[PDB]
């Protein structure tokens, strides 16, 4: 009888993780949360005195 | 872009004064105390 692993393949029900800074992978479900309702202002202070950084 | 200036940062500016040393409260010598310091 042979099942998923004795052939060295994944399950039909898996799952592959969140993405890292450094990683792929799927996306936590507070990243779902946020990203919907994300928003595109973000402001700030551009310049100051001619200087920047 | 804003721009700030001692004034704006409740700061005293480079080149300002002090209020002139009286009998009650110090700062900096009069023309006239100097003048009469110089004549004696």
């Amino acid at each position: 009888l042979l099942d998923a692993e004795d052939v060295h393949a994944a399950k039909k029900s898996h799952t592959h993780e969140v993405a890292t800074y450094t990683t792929d992978g799927f996306m936590s479900s507070f990243d779902k949360q946020k990203i919907d309702q994300l928003v595109s202002p973000e402001a700030g202070v551009t310049s100051i005195n001619g200087k920047t950084g | 872009i804003v721009d700030l200036f001692a004034s704006d940062l409740d700061a005293a500016e480079i080149n300002h004064t002090h209020a002139e040393a009286t009998t009650t409260e110090s700062g900096f010598l009069s023309i006239d105390d100097k003048e009469k310091l110089d004549a004696i």
